[PDB]
């Protein structure tokens, strides 16, 4: 009957092994508990596709720009300050009649503070376009970007 | 044979509280799956991460020796992206400004010369900056991993003596 | 007969517990068993290039060569090695014809 | 009593095995596709790519937007694609050799799910 | 390149591809086409191997190539940590190390940086910096399964030195139960269960 | 019994009903390779120093056709009037290639 | 007919168990409610 | 004094260190494993 | 003002210790530095994968009946 | 014999015994690691 | 071993504590003097110590919470190091450490064992 005997060990092998886990648990439960608990981080790591973590949740716009032109920056306007340009044009002001003026700052910080705000601010104003066009805006932009 | 049926019964029963205490989201199920992934982990990093942690916070102090600027955020361009790192004042570790919960607010450049990302990293200097992420032992107690042995990354000793 | 059916009952089932426990069945583990090859991978590939100090013939200029002792970090992910020698660091991109060029006697005439 | 063994085998293979299994999945990838909709949306870029997901009974499964050509559309021209409701898209599922570099894509695309699992 | 006939043909030819054999050695000829064209190469890509040849090459006699290279590299590369000591990050204070002090921060000051970072006017100080201090170099250090302690206490005093803060104790002695009471409830446990199976049986 | 026969093979349907309905993507991608990710240094394990009288050469490079000059440090081609003795002393007269290198 | 009687009894309660406690998880008419 | 904060103005008892080291630390059992031992040697020689 | 420069050292299940005492009076001090090693012990867990095996254990009794 | 099973199985338990407490130190081989390198200066010490 | 070794500490300690009580018991002897503060040199530092006038054994001058006082001395004759001996035998002398289980008990070891220390050089010289 060794069938029967090795049946019977490895059943109570089953069980005993059941029990000290439970006793195991029963006591440690606490500990566990805690251990999980101060090391929460270390269940999944942030990095599963190999990168670093991201926060979907959190906006930015150069993510996906993959043009420098495309982009908003802060200008040196000579003369009269600093303005934010792209190959879109500069953003713009609403004059009295709706118009489109080049919107100039005092400081860089300022101009920064204004072009990369979350709030939707954009006013485009090609200088290069049929609307409004003129060469000096036109070659300052060409030339900045 | 009733007996033969009767522990045939008794292991369907068991069978039912099993899957009863696997897929009734239990506490001490979660508790533990959780504690074998866990451990596996610490075991692999834990050691590493605070050796390297205390060596670099011995680099940092220094190399903070004399400097009086370098605990204020500075835009560092990393190549492809810029990132707003300082000295921490007190673990004297290298600290970035964070985006949300996850890494550092890496600003990607579109090309080689990218003033936008410059500017926009400035911007976050000003603004974003009362979320920050530290090297080594905060990065691996908060998202699993300490940037020192992985790369690229801002953390780890090939991207920067690079 | 009754008997081949009952071990072939028993060998599938085997194969399918087998599969269920020890094989990925669901997007987040599959994704954790990926980043954990991909990073043995990465990390074997790094260490076949020397990391500790060795011997060279560095040629540093076109018919003078020096016997030289050369520290290599090597970085697969992104094809790189960085050797410090006489206390400086020089990068090699594994991409470019011309630091192909340069870097290979060095590894070559290595000992 | 063979047979009442291969029930009992069988059984738990099932109910203790196999459906705690779909259990996991489907908790961990129903969560994950929860935190994606939350995000408010379609397309996403991943690894230079635009992808976005669905839930059906066998899971999440991922897509990559595609133009008429069968080239993935850069994440340049993602909210185009958002506002777009007829994009061409490709299933990560069917393997495609003409894409490079099409499985570490799709394998980054499942991996990024999971930023809160 | 011993004569100027392929000067026009090259300046082309070596933008297209910097780190040439057949480009750097134009340049050695060390005339004003090719030390222009290569000012201009270095000034978008300074951190390239051939910009460290192009240095080493018009030093010391043509360094203003080098310099303006530098400068135009540094103002674009704001945040290069290898352009902070020709452009020193803080706003108003940019020429805070050039000239003689450079000497004044020894990280621009050392042997394992490249000199393609440092103006000429930095470079020729360089070699009469006036150091005091305790400095420990070590080349390389690679240790298995052995702690290190680098320590250099400088000053000529002894110091009232006393010992390392040990840390906190975090742990707390939780109330433990007898180490042999697992086994003894295991083994009751089991032989009360198979003692009930006989009776019942 | 022809009973428990049937209650066995309907375990085993509702195993594949199962396995079919929930997990039909995983074992679909379980005979196909694995991902292969690229090795910067797989094409240049073939590289050996050759030497063609006293100029050193790099042999074994598949993308560059015509044989290349080994450079210097400073990006020159290396002339050696003793490059066959030196290359002999360094490894042997048996060629070396860079996956012996690495393989030492 | 114990045997098939009691494994019915045990499949039925255990499908049921699995199914109440995964019908939120595969009932896609919430995600397809949501738009 | 680059690690001026990693010395103790106070003086430090390095032996109580040395004792809560000792103390919450793990515990080989080795009166427990002999006991077990020479209990298995006994059933399986004398008693089976 | 004294300089130490190392080159390449190489220590193996070993212990360094480099002081810059160039003959200033400081005594040769072997003084251990203890911490308060904060160690989590491991509990004796068997993955909870095995519970499913386990009871198939259990389970082939019944061809001993 | 009903006694021989008995022993059998009681056996088996302080095995399985054995074997989780061998798998505890296996557990904390790297905590005893730790606690060796760090402590090992106090192996033959007659004070601190 | 580690564990065995520093749960043996405290019976060696107790054990050379006797034995060093002892033979301060038989070395005080007809010498008043080795009861009062004494600046001994110890060559690169001063201590102001005695025998303890209840268990015997060396008793020095404390420096804080920590061990006994130790004037440092940049040469071979410090006139300033003794004096600032004096001057702490004089008024700094109510806060004192004894050698054996007092030392033990504050600061966790005995001073024996310990190379260099004020109790076992005092002891072994004398």
């Amino acid at each position: 009957n060794s069938l029967s005997i090795f049946f019977i060990v490895v059943a109570t092998a089953a069980v005993c092994l059941l029990f000290i886990q439970g006793y195991s648990i029963y006591e440690n439960y606490g500990n566990i508990k805690e251990f999980n608990a101060t090391h929460a981080a270390f269940e999944y790591s942030k990095s599963i596709g190999g990168t670093p973590a991201l926060d979907r949740r959190v906006q930015d716009v150069n993510d996906t720009i993959s043009d420098v032109k495309q982009k908003w920056r802060c200008v040196v306007y000579p003369g009269n300050g600093f303005v934010s340009a792209s190959i879109f044009g500069f953003q713009a002001e609403v004059g009295p009649n709706n118009t489109r003026s080049i919107r100039k700052f005092n400081t860089m910080q300022q101009c920064i503070d204004f072009t990369f705000s979350d709030v939707i601010n954009i006013n485009i104003y090609n200088p290069c376009v049929v609307p409004n066009i003129n060469n000096a805006e036109c070659q300052f932009l060409k030339s900045v970007l | 044979k009733t007996s033969t049926l009767i522990f045939f019964v008794i292991i369907l029963a068991i069978s039912a509280l099993l899957l009863w205490f696997q897929t009734s989201d239990n506490p001490v199920f979660n508790e533990l799956t959780r504690y074998m992934r866990i451990k596996n982990t610490v075991n692999d990093w834990k050691s590493l991460t605070d050796s390297k942690t205390k060596l670099e916070s011995d680099r940092g102090r220094l190399l903070a020796a004399g400097k009086d600027d370098i605990f204020e955020f500075k835009c560092v361009d990393f190549g492809a992206y810029f990132i707003a790192m300082r000295l921490d004042k007190k673990t004297y570790l290298p600290q970035a400004i964070r985006r949300g919960t996850g890494d550092a607010w890496m600003v990607k450049k579109a090309a080689k010369v990218d003033p936008s990302a410059q500017q926009f990293c400035q911007y976050l200097i000003k603004h974003k900056s009362n979320n920050v992420i530290t090297c080594g032992n905060e990065m691996l107690n908060e998202l699993g991993y300490s940037g020192y042995f992985m790369s690229p990354h801002w953390c780890s000793d090939f991207s920067n003596m690079e | 007969m009754a008997s081949l059916l009952y071990l072939i009952l028993f060998l599938l089932f085997v194969c399918i517990s087998y599969y269920f426990t020890y094989y990925p069945t669901n997007k987040l583990q599959a994704a954790v068993m990926e980043t954990d090859r991909e990073n043995a991978i990465i990390r074997q590939r790094n260490d076949e290039i020397p990391t500790r100090t060795l011997d060279t013939a560095i040629f540093t200029d076109a018919s003078t060569v020096a016997s030289a002792q050369i520290h290599l970090y090597y970085n697969s992910n992104i094809g790189k090695i960085i050797m410090s020698l006489n206390g400086k660091k020089h990068t090699f991109n594994l991409y470019d014809d011309n630091d192909i060029r340069t870097l290979l006697p060095i590894l070559l005439l290595s000992k | 009593m063979i047979t009442l063994f291969l029930i009992l085998c069988y059984f738990i293979l099932i109910f203790n095995i196999i459906v705690p299994a779909i259990s996991e999945k489907m908790r961990r990838e129903r969560a994950a596709y929860v935190n994606y909709k939350r995000l408010n949306k379609n397309f996403i870029c991943v690894d230079d790519r635009l992808f976005s997901y669905n839930f059906t009974t066998s899971g999440i499964k991922a897509k990559v937007a595609v133009d008429n050509k069968n080239v993935p559309i850069p994440c340049s021209k993602i909210n185009e694609v958002n506002n777009n409701k007829d994009v061409d898209t490709l299933y990560c599922d069917k393997d495609r050799d003409d894409i490079p570099g099409f499985a570490r894509s799709c394998y980054r695309a499942y991996s990024d799910l999971f930023f809160t699992t | 390149y011993k004569t100027e006939h392929c000067d026009d043909f090259m300046t082309g030819f070596c933008r297209n591809d910097p780190g040439n054999p057949n480009c750097l050695e134009w340049l050695r000829a060390k005339r004003k086409p090719a030390m222009s064209t290569y000012s201009d190469i270095c000034s978008k890509h300074m951190d390239a191997r051939y910009c460290s040849e192009f240095i080493r090459i018009i030093r010391p006699d043509y360094f203003t190539f080098g310099d303006t290279a530098l400068y135009v590299f540094c103002n674009d590369h704001k945040g290069n940590r290898n352009c902070w000591c020709a452009n020193y990050p803080k706003s108003n204070s940019g020429d805070k190390y050039l000239g003689p002090r450079v000497c004044w921060l020894h990280e621009c000051t050392d042997e394992s940086r490249d000199r393609k970072w440092l103006y000429y006017n930095q470079d020729v100080q360089r070699t009469r910096c006036k150091y005091v201090g305790c400095t420990i170099n070590v080349n390389s250090l690679a240790l298995k399964n052995s702690q290190a302690e680098l320590t250099s206490n400088c000053t000529r005093t002894t110091s009232a030195v006393g010992d390392v803060h040990p840390g906190e104790p975090v742990v707390k002695d939780k109330i433990k139960l007898p180490t042999w009471l697992g086994a003894a409830i295991t083994l009751v446990v089991i032989s009360v269960i198979f003692y009930f199976i006989s009776i019942y049986s | 019994v022809y009973k428990h026969r049937l209650i066995v093979l309907f375990e085993v349907f509702v195993v594949f009903i199962l396995i079919y309905v929930f997990f039909r993507s995983e074992l679909n991608m379980f005979f196909m390779p694995k991902r292969k990710i690229p090795d910067p240094i797989d094409r240049l394990r073939r590289a050996n120093l050759a030497c063609e009288d006293d100029k050193l050469m790099i042999y074994g490079l598949p993308w560059m056709t015509t044989q290349t000059s080994a450079l210097s440090i400073n990006s020159k081609p290396i002339v050696y009037k003793d490059c066959a003795k030196l290359l002999r002393s360094i490894n042997g007269s048996q060629p070396v290639s860079l996956n012996d290198v690495l393989r030492r | 007919m114990l045997v098939v009687i009691m494994f019915f009894i045990a499949f039925a309660f255990c499908s049921w168990l699995s199914y109440s406690y995964l019908r939120p998880y595969i009932s896609t008419k919430e995600l397809n409610k949501s738009r | 004094l680059s690690n001026s904060d990693r010395f103790s103005t106070v003086p430090v008892n390095r032996a109580k260190v040395v004792q809560h080291n000792i103390k919450h630390s793990f515990d080989l059992k080795l009166h427990l494993i002999s006991l077990l031992s020479l209990l298995v040697i006994w059933i399986l020689i004398v008693a089976i | 003002d004294c300089t130490i420069s190392l080159g390449n050292v190489s220590i193996t299940d070993s212990k360094l210790d480099v002081n810059n005492v160039c003959d200033s009076k400081r005594v040769a001090t072997e003084n251990i530095a203890v911490r308060y090693l904060n160690q989590e012990i491991r509990y004796p867990i068997i993955d909870i994968k095995w519970l499913p095996i386990g009871l198939l254990a259990l389970a082939i009794l019944i061809l001993a009946f």
